[PDB]
């Protein structure tokens, strides 16, 4: 459970601009993302995340170390954005947008642990905010006019969409990525064999659960996802 | 991690089943409305439709419900207590679809009268505004926000109404509108002693 006092103190201390050096900065440029970091000395190094992963697979010690540092920084940011702590959620959102996080998430060449960290950051930063709120799947008060003479799956989905507040969906790409990843996982002979893949699977399933409880999915999409989830279990 | 993801999937499946129950209730309401409008612009036909809706398309698994049962039985054998409890609950609730559907349908509220529609609209707006204000509690723990909250509380208090015949309907509508949850969440807001506006709004909520 998040501790508001220490969390706020750490937010104030870490996000202080005077401590901007200790944090690696990721920038999206024409479309690839580059990480820029300052070593213990007053020197700056900028390199592509894909290149960092390539050399880490090769066996470079410094590149692996900086990748691990970035992963732990992402974990710290995600922990800082727990229980809707906005003083840091806004800073992370401005520093890290939806598009950049999704780009880092979808790519498969990057290590699984980093993808899981990005998924956790996405869940704790953007999924849970003011516009999103828990929705009861069953409602007891129904207007006489709103009842349709003929009801089907498509009509029910249209009614749910009408009930939805935001016409524009910022997580459609995330939802498609989640569906594709779950389909790929169920396609695997062993759903839970690789330790690294298990963490990413846990992050994506948690993201799907939180999106579902927030009403982001339609009935047809939920029904389709049901079979894939059951195949994942067994 | 495997147990955690399995538990999350179980929760997702429970939500899916709840949505299916909601769709079934909507189907019953639509059939009843169609029958009423056709006959009075019959019982056997609607009964046959209701019996037939229960298990094709509204299937949790493509195997006709078998795969769900095998998955639940397999999960019940795991050592993780929460997973076993969830699997047992889902298995028990899987064979009580008709009972749950009828129980949910028995509590359906229509709000036919225009006055009922106006009450629903105003109550929904006030509850949404109150919940939005409650979410941003830190912004007004210690401005016009207090006046807005007081006005919303007074409007809801007036909406409660008078008269037993009207009071029963108003209370039923409020209960169906999930006002208790938001009001109790407001009551749980952190407070500092000595803020007169705060005890005033607390008394209004009480």
């Amino acid at each position: 459970i998040a501790i508001p006092v220490t969390q706020e103190l750490i937010c104030k201390c870490v996000l202080d601009p005077k401590n901007s050096d200790i944090l690696i900065r990721t920038e999206l440029r024409p479309e690839e993302v580059w990480l820029t970091w300052t070593d213990k000395n007053n020197e700056h190094h900028e390199k592509s995340v894909r290149q960092l992963a390539q050399e880490a697979r090769a066996g470079n010690a410094h590149d692996e170390n900086v990748l691990s540092y970035y992963r732990y920084q992402l974990k710290l940011f995600a922990r800082m954005c727990l229980d809707r702590q906005y003083l840091a959620i806004d800073e992370i959102s401005q520093q890290l947008g939806v598009d950049l996080i999704f780009l880092c998430m979808a790519d498969e060449m990057l290590p699984f642990d980093l993808r899981a960290s990005f998924c956790h950051l996405m869940l704790h930063v953007h999924v849970d905010r003011d516009p999103q709120e828990l929705v009861t799947p069953v409602k007891f008060a129904r207007l006489w006019t709103e009842i349709p003479t003929a009801i089907t799956i498509k009509d029910y989905d249209s009614n749910l969409n009408a009930s939805r507040d935001d016409k524009k969906n910022k997580f459609a790409n995330t939802m498609e990525f989640v569906e594709d990843y779950l389909n790929n996982v169920v396609s695997e002979a062993v759903p839970f064999a690789n330790e690294e893949k298990n963490k990413l699977t846990f992050e994506v399933v948690s993201l799907a659960h939180n999106l579902i409880y927030f009403g982001f999915y339609s009935f047809s999409e939920l029904l389709r996802l049901t079979r894939t989830l059951l195949g994942i279990i067994d | 991690v495997v147990m955690e993801t399995k538990l999350k999937i179980l929760e997702i499946l429970q939500f899916i089943l709840n949505v299916r129950l909601d769709y079934r209730i909507s189907y019953l309401l639509s059939v009843f409305k169609k029958e009423f409008v056709e006959v009075f612009p019959n019982l056997d036909r609607i009964g046959e439709q209701a019996e037939a809706m229960f298990g094709s398309m509204l299937e949790v698994d493509d195997e006709g419900g078998r795969m769900f049962l095998r998955v639940l039985i397999h999960l019940t054998m795991h050592d993780y207590a929460p997973l076993v409890s969830g699997a047992l609950q889902l298995l028990f609730k899987h064979f009580s679809q008709r009972q749950e559907a009828m129980h949910t349908f028995k509590q359906v509220q229509l709000l036919i009268s225009a006055q009922d529609v106006e009450n629903y609209k105003v109550i929904k707006s006030e509850l949404d505004r109150l919940r939005t204000m409650v979410e941003k509690s830190e912004l007004w723990v210690d401005s016009e926000n207090y006046q807005i909250v007081k006005g919303i509380l007074e409007r809801l208090n007036k909406m409660c109404g008078v008269g037993e015949q009207m009071r029963k309907k108003q209370q039923r509508l409020l209960k169906n509108m999930d006002a208790h949850k938001v009001m109790l969440d407001l009551l749980q807001i952190p407070y500092d002693k000595g803020d007169a506006k705060m005890m005033e709004i607390l008394r209004y909520t009480h």
